[PDB]
């Protein structure tokens, strides 16, 4: 088990780990969070209690490093940072584990939420994403724009989603104009899955990946990559079963975890009755649209 | 975006455009069949493709070899016009190209979205006028070129014979747009407005009679007053 120790809490903070949140009041003794699980990426984020404006945070993976959180008052910002000297932040780490100064990651043992979120998400893929190569971890906020939002400013703080657009010369090939717009499966299987993803994990990390940065920031243009990618699977007729099925697992534990009065802005309308009542899968997402009937009735 | 009153001199000002109106590419006669279901048979249609400024028409007749054993016949139709409308835009000079092409109908858009691709600086819009073009099949030479093709066909037209000559482009689209708003309201009275004095002829190289300016006065109020009739005869007014 892994911990994010803190230099302190100088300001006053909801502070998230994964699907899990905590306030802290100004100067309230807290140097941080462990028993980490160890084998999946997490994300610690925050909001200030004095501006709700720009949730941010931070993507890790323990494996990969010693992390710690400093509180910057010149950028007002908690900032995650590396230390090298492993002796030292061992030593720091077990002070403030007996002083028991450290808020426990709070996993129900039957609880495999955040496994089901995080499947196929890797720290690797997270870094292309989100370029900032000297850091280990990846920093994104509520206000990150995606390399598509901006053709459509700074290329360096964006989000490099995988550009999906379906009326593009990528999507459509010559002389198939209609096939291809109708029935979506050349460009899900030969361009995207074969030609730049390599393989359905790597679409679904991404997808997943985008989901999360939706729910925990609101970012905008995350949100629209995930629909947009589950959108791509939906409408096309041919799709491997096998990605079907773990498609539907997916997507309910994202509904699952969705909070209830966030679905008016995070949820997409048009394009959940298209997949789940007109598109070539309406009969192929049943844990998905049972969720969804349940939980959502209204929007659909 | 959209077209409409507000922006209606757009179309004949110097930025080549065309209409394309897809209501007529897709034509069906339903009947019964022996054993009393009802069954469809196709008959030849045609897009139409008007520079609303020069009068140019791009008559492509659509034969019903086109629909053998394709489905879902009202999508394809769609389609089939766009790509059709992409091939004449190709087969254009640059020069000739539109910079912007208004659909009739706003389920053109995405088909010929998807078929302009190559040419991202053509505008597609819509628009919220009402256009009378379905009546195209009312004039008789249209008609004719339409019933008679045993083959895919591409017949150029101007519709408005030569009236440029003595009158705007956009009073020449107005009196087309009455013409054809007549013919589609009540076509056997509008024929015969047309028609009923026979001293006025059809050039052999024309589609409409050959009015002088009074004459075509005349011919424009008996069309109101048509409209205006049906109007009455439908609501009772
Ligand atoms: N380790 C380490 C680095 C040091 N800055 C520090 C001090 C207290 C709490 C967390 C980190």
């Amino acid at each position: 088990m892994n911990t994010v120790p803190f230099t302190s809490a100088p300001i006053e903070v909801t502070i998230g780990i994964d699907q899990y949140s905590f306030n802290v009041k100004e100067n309230q003794p807290f140097h941080g969070i462990k028993d980490i699980p160890i084998g999946h990426v997490h994300v610690i984020h925050f909001q200030h209690a004095d501006n709700s404006s720009m949730r941010y945070g931070y993507w890790f993976d323990c494996r990969m490093g010693n992390f710690y959180i400093q509180y910057d008052p010149k950028d007002g910002l908690y900032k995650m940072m590396e230390e090298r000297d492993g002796a030292k932040f061992e030593n720091i780490v077990h002070n403030f584990k007996e002083r028991q100064m450290m808020v426990s990651y709070p996993k129900i043992d039957e609880d495999d939420t955040w496994y089901n979120l995080t499947e196929f998400v890797q720290m690797d893929k997270i870094r292309k994403i989100v370029r900032k190569d000297e850091n280990q971890f990846s920093y994104v906020d509520s206000s990150m724009t995606t390399v598509q939002e901006n053709e459509l400013s700074d290329p360096a703080h964006s989000l490099n989603y995988t550009v999906i657009n379906f009326k593009s010369r990528e999507a459509i090939r010559p002389g198939h104009e209609m096939e291809d717009f109708l029935d979506k499966s050349y460009y899900l299987n030969t361009v995207m899955l074969q030609g730049i993803f390599k393989n359905s994990s790597n679409y679904f990390g991404e997808l997943q990946f985008a989901f999360l940065n939706a729910m925990f920031f609101g970012n905008y243009g995350s949100s629209l990559q995930w629909h947009a990618m589950i959108e791509l699977i939906c409408s096309s007729a041919t799709v491997p079963k096998h990605m079907l099925d773990k498609l539907d697992e997916i997507l309910y534990y994202q509904i699952k975890t969705l909070p209830e009065q966030y679905s008016d802005i995070l949820l997409n309308e048009r394009v959940w009755n298209i997949c789940l009542y007109s598109s070539f899968q309406k009969n192929s997402l049943h844990n998905t649209e049972k969720i969804m009937e349940n939980k959502y009735p209204e929007l659909l | 975006g959209a077209m409409n009153s507000s922006n209606y001199a757009e179309l004949f000002n110097n930025d080549i455009k065309l209409f394309v109106d897809d209501t007529n590419v897709y034509r069906v006669t339903v009947h019964k069949t022996f054993e009393g279901n009802v069954a469809t048979k196709a008959i030849n249609g045609c897009i139409f493709t008007l520079n609303p400024k020069t009068g140019h028409l791009f008559l492509k007749i659509i034969h019903t070899s086109v629909w053998a054993g394709q489905k879902r016949l009202s999508q394809l139709a769609k389609w089939k016009t766009a790509e059709e409308v992409s091939a004449l835009v190709r087969s254009l000079p640059k020069e000739e190209q539109p910079k912007q092409i208004i659909v009739t109908r706003k389920a053109m858009l995405d088909p010929l979205e998807v078929h302009m691709l190559d040419f991202p600086n053509i505008a597609i819009r819509p628009t919220e006028l009402r256009l009378p073009f379905s009546a195209a099949m009312s004039i008789d030479k249209l008609s004719d070129v339409v019933m008679k093709a045993t083959e895919p066909q591409m017949v150029l037209f101007n519709i408005y014979d030569d009236w440029l000559d003595r009158i705007s482009s956009y009073t020449a689209f107005s009196r087309l747009t009455l013409l054809l708003r007549a013919l589609k309201t009540n076509e056997e009275s509008a024929k015969m407005i047309l028609l009923s004095d026979p001293t006025i002829t059809i050039k052999s190289y024309h589609l409409w009679p050959s009015f002088t300016d009074e004459q075509w006065i005349t011919i424009e109020s008996q069309m109101r007053d048509l409209i205006l009739t049906e109007y009455g005869r439908k609501y009772n007014v």
